[PDB]
C-alpha cells in the first residue's frame, strides 16, 4: 500500500521516492511540504466592480 | 460615472456622490449559517429586516491635533433598538456588518484618514502588569481617542497612535480590509466584513468582534477662513444577523 | 537580606552609570541605567534600562 | 464509520400524538427525538461515537502491583520476592474492569525495572550491568525457595531475561481462563455444602510469577523495583453493572463502609449567588 | 438525606399560592453535586468532553386520585437563575398534566457555540439550569394524602458523545489492598 | 475538608470586581473605577481568615469623579452656555463679539492624562 | 384513546392525560396577512419561533367564594419576552392565540367551570358616568376579580357576575368560543383564536383584542380533609404574529 | 500477504495505511479499535409488546 | 534531557543510568504533590519513559481544542458581565506535563 | 510544481492606457506588471515559491 | 519623527528654484533603515535571498487645487549617487502628474547578474538608489495650504520570491515571560 | 395607598411571616400548630370594596 510522489528537484537541469504510513492515526503522518498552489485574490483587489488596470478605474 | 453609489437595506439608504469604489471582506460575502457547520440545536431566529438596516453612531470632531478613535462593534450595538434587544435576550449570534464611514470639506481642505476593520485586536494596558477596566476598551456608541505620547492612566489601554493600542506598526495595519478616506477624492469608507470567528456562532457581550480605526496619517490642514468644524459620522449596519438560545433579559 | 538579583547583564557596548555600577543589593522593581561606552553613540529608539522581575532576573537588553 | 444520528426539522403540532407522556413503570427508557418536542432544524451531525468503544476504554496499560527484592541480604527470603496474580490490588483498573460482569481478553505485560542502591558504607563501587530474571508458574508447578534453587533452571516455565539499560519487556498472553469467560463477580462458595471461602476468591487460580537477581551477591545491597503493566485487547464483555459507590478494603472480598450517594447540598432550591456585593 | 432512601424523594404538597418553586440544579452531568454520581455521571467523569442532547423522566409516585399541573423548563445560560414562574416561563419548558400517563419526558436540547463542553466546571462552557416550578396545585380528596414524591430519572439521547479519556476523580487509594 | 466561602463582593458604583478564580478562601478580587472616574482606597482583596470565618481583607473602595479645572476666558469672546462642572468627554464652544474675528478651533474638550483633568488645546482668540 | 394531548409550539411543550378535545376558533386557523388584504408597505417582520411559544401568566387561588377572573390579552403578554419587546418598538402587530388553561382536583372534588374567550369585552364602569382607569382594565399578567354584589369603587369596572361587566346575562356568554374545566373529566381549555379585527393591522397597546374570562358556575365544592388550596394557571402562546412600522421604544 | 485499511481522520474536510501480521498466534495481534458498532436495544426498550412512541402505550 | 551532577563532598560515585518519567494531566485530573505518590501510576494518562543514552523521546499528538481552529488572539473576557479575566488566557485549557526520575532517592545530588 | 510568473516582453507606447495611474484609496493593490512601464525582454522564469509556504 | 505618525509623512512644498530633491533611501528591503520594519521587511527579515519586482505607490495627500509633477526614479548601482536633476534622469525614471488619479506606481524591475540578492547587507549584492525630484513645482491659488504630504507605499510584484529560513535579528529575549 | 387593616389572630395558630403592611391583593398564610387541625382554607387576601380595605372572608380554626 505504497504511494510514489517526485522529489523537490533542480531545474533547467523527476526523481522518484517512495513512502508509507505505518501507523492507524492521521496525525502520525509525515508533514505535507510539496503543496505549492496560492491565491492572493482575497488580499490582494479585495475590492467589488473589479477594475481593468487599463482604465483610471474612477469617473 | 463610477462616483455614484446607493446602498438599500431594510428601510434605509445612503447615497454618495463622491465614492471611489466599495470594498468587500476577505472575497467573501456575508451569509447565513449552513446546516452542515452548524452546531446548536434548535430553530434559530433570522429576524427581519428589522436588524439588517444602518444605525448612525455618535460623530467625532477631527481638529488639526487629532490622533485617532476607535469603537468596538458587537458591543458598540447594543442599544440601536431591536438589534440590542436581540443581543439581550439571545445566548448566541452571529453577523456580517456593512461600514459607512462618512467626513466631507470642500477642496480647499487637505488632508488623509486610514479606516480599517481589524479583527480580534487585543488591546494592550498602560501600565503593563495591571487589568484594563471595560469602559476604557469599549464605551458603547462613544469613540475612545488615542494619542501621540504614551499613556500612563491607571487601569487604562496603552494608546499611542505610532502603535495602534496592540503593539505593531501602524503602518502595517493596511493588511485588514481597509480604505483611505483621501479629502481630495473620497467618501466611501465602506467595507463589508463576513462573520469571522473560530466557532460557528458566538457570544455577543462576552467576545468583540472587530475593531473599526479612524487614523489621520496625513493631518487635516487648512488655510484661514474655511470651516473649522469638520465632523466624522461612522454609519453601520449588520448583515445576515440570526440569533438562537433564547432566554431571559441579559448583562447591561 | 531581602531577595537580591544578579550582577546587571554585561553588554559589549554599554557600561553602568555611576550610582549603580559599585552597590550590589538589587531588589525588586529597581530600575538600572546603562551609558554607552567609550567609543559609541547612542540608538535614540532603544531605552538604556533593565527592571529586575520577581522572579529574581533582570529584563532583556540587548544593544543599547 | 458510524456517525451518530442526525437531527431533523420540525414545526407546529396539535393533535393526539404525545411523545413526552410515556409510562416509566414498564421497565422502558423514553425515546423522545429532540426535534419531538420543540421545533428543531435540519443539523447534519458528524461526531462519531468512536473513543467511547469497550476496546477504546479498557485498551489502556494500566498498573497492578508493585514488587521490591534485594541483591545482598542476610536473610534469604528478601533476596527474590513473588506475586500471586489477580488484576484486584489497585483500585483503577479493578473499578474499571468492575463496570461489566463477565470479561474476555488478551493480555499484554510490561516490567518497568528500576534499581537503587541502598546504603552502605562501602558505597563507592564499579558494577555492571545487573540482569534479571521473570518468571512465570503455572497453577499447580514447582516454587522456588531460594535465589540459588535449581528450579529456576525454566525449562518449561516461560521465562524473561532483560539487562539493564534496554527496552523494557513485553510479551502478549492469550485467554488463560478455564470457563468460557472471566468472572468479575461470583456469588457462590467452594464446597458443595455452602461453606468454605465465599466470593470471586475460588475463581482465580492464575499462578504466580517469581522475580530475582540472575547476578551473584554483590559486594554492596541494590534494591531492585519492577512495576507490572496489564493492558487488556481483544475484549467482549457482557451484562454491565453499577459503578462502585464505595472504597474497597481487600482484594479477596467485596467488604465496604458504608458511603452516602453523593456530596450534600444547603437547601433543595437554586438560585442566584448570594455573594459579596454589586 | 444523604445518608438514607430519602435524597431520591423530591417533596411535593398542595400550596398555599400558585406559581411557587418545587427544586431546581445545575444542568453538569459529572461536576455539579446532583447528577454526579449517578449512571451518566460515572460513565461521564472517565471522559473530559461531551456533547448531545439529555432527557429528563418525572415519575409521579402519589395516589391515584390527586392532579395537577407542573412547569419542567431548562433555561440557556447568559442571564442569571430565573427567580419568577413568569422568568422561568420564557425558556424551554413543557407543561406537564398528572393523569393515567404518570410520567413525563423533559428533553434538553443541544444550545451551545463550540461542538463540545467540558464534564468539569470552567466558565467558558456553561450549560443551563433546570427547574420546575407548580403550574396551579396539587388538589386531593378527602382522606387521601397530600405530601407525595415526584422521582427524578435522568438518561442520553441517541446522539450522545463523549472525547477524551482521563481517570476518574473519585478512585482514592492509599495503601495496596490485601 | 472543603473550603469556605467569603461573601458575595456585590457592586461598586462606577467601577467593577474582578473575580478570576471563585470568591473561596485564598482568593483575589481586583477593582478598578471607569473613564472619567478615579480610584481612591484599595486596587484589591484577599478572602483572607478572620476570627471564626473567612472575610475580605480591605474594604470596599470608592470612585470619585474626575473634574476638568475652570475654562479659561478668552479675550474678546464668550462661552456658549457655560457649565459650572466639566467631566470627561466635554466641552465648550467659544462664540465671538461683533466686529471680531474668530482663528482656530471654535471648541476645545476635556481630557485626562495621567489621572488628572486637563484641556485638550490652547483656546481661541479674536482679534478683530 | 383521545384523552390524550401534546401541543408543541417554538421550544415549549405542554402534554394532558385528561383532555377531551381541542377547540379551535370560529373554524378558523391563524395564518399570516396576505398581500390582496394587506395596506402597509413596508417589509413585516415575522420574527421567529422567538414570539410563537408558551407563556405562563401567575395563578390564581380558587376558593369556595370567589367569582372570577378575567384578563386583556394583547396588554397581558406586555413583558413575556420578546413578544413584549416587539409590542414596544412595532406601530402595528397581528397575531392570533392558543391559550391553554390548567386546573387539576381529584376525584373526590366537584366543581365546574366556564372558559371563554370574548372579543372587544367593553367593560362598564361601576359608577355611571365616570371615567374608568387603565388599571382596574387590565393589570398586565395580574387577573381583575369580579364581585357577587355590585361593586362601587371609584373609577373601578362594575364586576358583579351575573352580568359580566359588559351588561348581558351571563348565560349567555357561551355563544363566544368556549369549553368547560368540569374537575369531574377536564383539564382541557384549549382555545386556538384567530385574529378579529375590522383593520388589518392594529396596535397592540391602544387596542384590546380580546378577554379571557374564568367564572366557576357550579362553584367548588369538597368534603373535608381534602386539598383545600386548588390553584389555577393559564398558558397563552401566540401564533402567526408578524409585525411592521418599526420606530423608537414605545409607552410602558 | 499485507492488508489495508482506513486511518481515522477528521470529517467535513480516506488515507490508507498497511498492516503485515508477523507471529503465528491470535494473541500476538495489534488491538482491533476500529469496530464501531452498537445496538442499544437490549438495554434500551427491553420489552415485549414492542411499544410505538406515539401512542399513550397504557390502556 | 540532559543530567549535571551537582556538587557534593561525595562527589566519588558509580551511579547506573538515570531513567526519566514525563507524564502529560489533561485538563481536569488529578495531580501529583511527591515523587512518591501514586498519582504516577499513569493507567489512564499518556506517560513516556526515558532511559539516558538513547535517543530523544518524540510522540505526535493530534488537533486537540474544543474549537474549529485554536486562537492567538481573544478580544473577549471570561465572564458574561464582562469582567473576569481579558484575553487569550480564558481559551489555554491545555493541561500539564509532570517530570520525575524513576529512581530512587540516590546518595548524591543530581540535576 | 507551480512557478513564479513570467515577464513578457513590450515596446514603446503612446496611447490612452495608463497602468502606472491608479488610485490607492481603494484599498486596492496595483497589479502593475514590470512589462507595461518599461520595455522588458522574454525571460522564462524558474523561481518556485517553495520554502515561504506556510508549512515550510 | 520615530516617535509619533510624522515618520510616514514626507513633506513637499513650493519650492522657490525647480530641480531641487525631494527623499532618497537605498533599495534593500531588510537591510536598509527606511523599509526595515515594513509588512515587506518583516516577511522578508526571516529569510536569506531575495529576488523578483518591488512595487512603490505614491499618494498625494494634498489640496484639490494643488499641481505639479514629480520624478519618480530608480538608478542601477555601479555608480554613486546621483547628485543633479540631469543625473538621475539617466536611470529608470517615471514623471508623475498630479490629476484626479491621486497615486502612481513606480516599478522597480530586476537588474541583477545573480539569480538571488541577500537580505543582509554585502557588497557583491548592492541593488540600487530610490530618489524623488522636484520636476516643476507645487502651484496653489490664494488661501490654500502650500505645505502638503506625500505617502509611500510597497508591495511585492508577482515574480518576488525568497530562499533561505533563518531566524529574524529583531526577536530579543532575555528571561522567561511569567 | 389603600391598606386593609390587621390580621385576625386564629386560636391555636399563626401566621407564616406576617407582615407590618398589606395592601391590595396581599394574602397572610394560617399554618396551625402541633396537635390541632385546620379548618377551611388555609390564605384569606385583602379586598377593596366601597374604597375601604377589607379582608376577603373569615379566617379559619384549628380544634384539635
Ligand atoms: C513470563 C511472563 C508471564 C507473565 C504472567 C503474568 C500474567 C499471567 C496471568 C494471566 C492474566 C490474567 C488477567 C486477569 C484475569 C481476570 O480478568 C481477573 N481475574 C479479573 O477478572
Ligand atoms: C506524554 C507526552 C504528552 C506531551 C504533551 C505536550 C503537548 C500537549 C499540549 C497540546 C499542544 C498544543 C499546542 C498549542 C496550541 C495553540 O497553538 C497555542 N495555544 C497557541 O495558540
Amino acid at each position: 500500500g505504497a504511494q510514489v510522489s517526485t522529489q523537490k528537484t533542480g531545474a533547467h537541469e523527476i526523481i522518484h521516492y517512495t513512502n508509507i504510513n505505518y501507523y492507524k492515526d492521521a496525525a502520525s503522518n509525515s508533514a505535507n511540504r510539496q503543496d505549492f498552489t496560492q491565491d492572493p485574490g482575497k488580499f490582494t483587489e479585495p475590492v467589488k466592480d473589479i477594475m481593468v488596470k487599463s482604465l483610471p478605474a474612477l469617473n | 460615472s463610477d462616483r455614484v453609489r446607493s446602498i438599500t437595506l431594510g428601510n434605509s439608504t445612503i447615497t454618495t456622490q463622491e465614492s471611489a469604489n466599495v470594498v468587500v471582506g476577505y472575497g467573501v460575502w456575508p451569509d447565513y449559517l449552513s446546516d452542515e457547520e452548524a452546531t446548536a440545536e434548535d430553530q434559530p431566529t433570522q429576524p427581519d429586516v428589522a436588524t439588517c438596516r444602518f444605525y448612525t453612531l455618535d460623530s467625532v470632531s477631527w481638529m488639526k491635533e487629532s490622533q485617532g478613535w476607535w469603537w468596538k462593534f458587537p458591543d458598540a450595538l447594543r442599544d440601536m433598538g431591536l438589534f440590542g434587544q436581540n443581543m439581550q435576550y439571545h445566548y448566541l449570534g452571529r453577523s456580517g456588518y456593512t461600514i459607512h464611514v462618512q467626513c466631507n470639506a470642500s477642496k480647499f481642505h487637505q488632508g488623509c484618514l486610514l479606516v480599517v476593520c481589524v479583527p480580534e485586536a487585543e488591546m494592550g494596558a498602560a501600565n503593563i502588569n495591571e487589568k484594563i477596566n471595560r469602559e476604557h476598551l469599549s464605551n458603547g456608541e462613544v469613540a475612545n481617542t488615542f494619542s501621540g505620547t504614551k499613556s500612563s492612566n491607571t487601569n487604562d489601554v496603552q494608546q499611542a497612535v505610532f502603535n495602534a493600542g496592540m503593539g505593531v506598526a501602524v503602518g502595517n495595519l493596511t493588511i485588514f480590509p481597509h480604505q483611505w478616506i483621501n479629502l481630495r477624492t473620497n467618501n466611501c469608507a465602506t467595507i463589508v466584513m463576513p462573520y469571522i470567528n473560530s466557532v460557528p456562532m458566538d457570544n455577543m457581550f462576552r467576545h468583540y468582534n472587530f475593531t473599526l480605526m479612524i487614523i489621520p496619517f496625513a493631518k487635516l490642514d487648512y488655510a484661514a477662513g474655511s470651516s473649522t468644524y469638520i465632523p466624522i459620522t461612522v454609519t453601520v449596519a449588520p448583515m445576515c444577523a440570526e440569533y438562537n438560545g433564547l432566554r431571559l433579559a441579559g448583562h447591561q | 537580606c531581602n531577595r537580591s538579583c544578579e550582577v546587571p547583564t554585561r553588554l559589549n557596548s554599554a557600561s553602568l552609570k555611576q550610582p549603580y555600577i559599585t552597590q550590589n543589593y538589587f531588589p525588586v522593581g529597581t530600575v538600572v541605567e546603562y551609558e554607552c561606552r567609550p567609543g559609541y553613540r547612542r540608538e535614540p529608539s532603544l531605552s538604556p534600562k533593565l527592571t529586575c522581575l520577581q522572579n529574581l532576573k533582570w529584563s532583556t537588553a540587548v544593544e543599547f | 464509520v458510524v456517525r451518530v444520528a442526525d437531527t431533523m426539522p420540525s414545526g407546529p403540532s396539535n393533535s393526539e400524538s404525545i411523545p413526552a407522556l410515556t409510562a416509566a413503570e414498564t421497565g422502558h427508557t423514553s425515546q423522545v427525538v429532540p426535534s419531538d418536542t420543540i421545533q428543531t432544524r435540519h443539523v447534519r451531525n458528524f461526531h462519531v461515537r468512536s473513543e467511547s468503544s469497550v476496546e477504546n476504554f479498557l485498551s489502556r496499560s494500566a498498573c497492578v502491583y508493585i514488587v521490591e527484592y534485594k541483591t545482598r541480604d542476610d536473610t534469604p527470603d528478601k533476596m527474590y520476592d513473588s506475586w500471586v496474580i489477580n488484576t484486584r490490588q489497585v483500585a483503577q483498573l479493578r473499578r474499571k474492569l468492575e463496570f461489566f460482569t463477565y470479561v474476555r481478553f488478551d493480555v499484554e505485560v510490561t516490567f518497568v525495572i528500576t534499581s537503587v542502591q541502598d546504603d552502605s558504607t562501602r558505597q563507592n563501587t564499579d558494577t555492571p550491568a545487573l540482569t534479571h530474571q521473570i518468571m512465570y508458574v503455572p497453577p499447580g508447578g514447582p516454587i522456588p525457595q531460594a535465589v540459588d534453587d535449581y528450579n529456576w533452571q525454566t525449562s518449561t516455565n516461560p521465562s524473561v531475561f532483560w539487562t539493564e539499560g534496554n527496552a523494557p519487556p513485553r510479551m502478549s498472553i492469550p485467554f488463560m481462563s478455564v470457563g468460557n469467560a472471566y468472572s468479575n463477580f461470583y456469588d457462590g462458595w467452594s464446597h458443595f455444602s455452602q461453606t468454605g471461602v465465599y466470593g470471586f476468591n475460588t475463581l482465580n487460580n492464575m499462578g504466580k510469577l517469581y522475580f530475582r537477581h540472575v547476578n551473584d551477591k554483590t559486594i554492596s545491597p541494590i534494591t531492585s523495583k519492577v512495576r507490572i503493566y496489564f493492558k487488556p485487547k481483544h475484549v467482549k464483555a457482557w451484562v454491565p453493572r453499577p459503578p462502585r459507590l464505595c472504597e474497597y478494603t481487600h482484594k479477596d472480598n467485596v467488604d465496604f463502609e458504608p458511603k452516602g450517594v453523593t456530596t450534600s447540598r444547603t437547601q433543595l432550591t437554586i438560585s442566584n449567588s448570594t455573594h459579596v456585593e454589586n | 438525606n444523604v445518608n438514607s432512601l430519602e435524597a431520591y424523594r423530591i417533596p411535593v404538597h398542595s400550596v398555599t399560592e400558585t406559581g411557587a418553586q418545587v427544586f431546581g440544579f445545575t444542568l453538569q452531568p459529572g461536576a455539579d453535586t446532583v447528577m454526579e454520581r449517578t449512571l451518566l455521571g460515572e460513565i461521564l467523569n472517565y471522559y473530559a468532553n461531551w456533547s448531545g442532547s439529555i432527557k429528563l423522566t418525572f415519575m409521579y409516585c402519589g395516589s391515584a386520585m390527586a392532579t395537577g399541573k407542573f412547569l419542567l423548563a431548562y433555561s440557556p445560560p447568559g442571564a442569571g437563575v430565573p427567580k419568577n414562574r413568569r422568568e422561568a416561563m420564557l425558556g424551554t419548558h413543557i407543561i406537564w398534566d398528572i393523569g393515567l400517563q404518570s410520567s413525563c419526558v423533559l428533553c434538553v436540547p443541544w444550545i451551545s457555540q463550540t461542538h463540545y463542553r467540558f464534564v468539569s466546571k470552567d466558565i467558558y462552557t456553561d450549560a443551563g439550569f433546570i427547574t420546575c416550578w407548580y403550574q396551579t396545585s396539587i388538589v386531593v380528596p378527602a382522606e387521601v394524602q397530600n405530601q407525595s414524591v415526584i422521582l427524578c430519572f435522568v438518561s442520553a439521547c441517541n446522539d450522545f458523545s463523549v472525547r477524551l479519556l482521563r481517570d476518574s476523580p473519585f478512585v482514592r487509594q492509599t495503601a495496596f489492598y490485601q | 475538608c472543603k473550603k469556605k466561602s467569603c461573601p458575595n463582593p456585590g457592586e461598586i458604583r462606577n467601577g467593577q470586581i474582578d473575580v478570576p478564580g471563585g470568591i473561596l478562601f485564598g482568593a483575589t478580587i481586583s477593582f478598578s473605577c471607569n473613564t472619567g472616574y478615579k480610584l481612591f482606597g484599595s486596587t484589591s482583596s484577599f478572602c483572607l481568615i478572620s476570627g471564626s470565618s473567612v472575610q475580605w481583607s480591605d474594604p470596599l473602595p470608592e470612585c470619585r469623579e474626575i473634574y476638568c479645572p475652570a475654562p479659561p476666558q478668552i479675550d474678546n469672546g464668550i462661552i456658549q452656555g457655560e457649565r459650572d462642572h466639566y467631566g470627561y468627554r466635554q466641552s465648550v464652544t467659544y462664540a465671538c463679539n461683533k466686529g471680531f474675528t474668530m482663528i482656530g478651533e471654535h471648541s476645545i474638550y476635556c481630557t485626562v492624562n495621567n489621572d488628572e483633568g486637563e484641556w485638550s488645546g490652547p483656546p481661541p482668540e479674536c482679534r478683530g
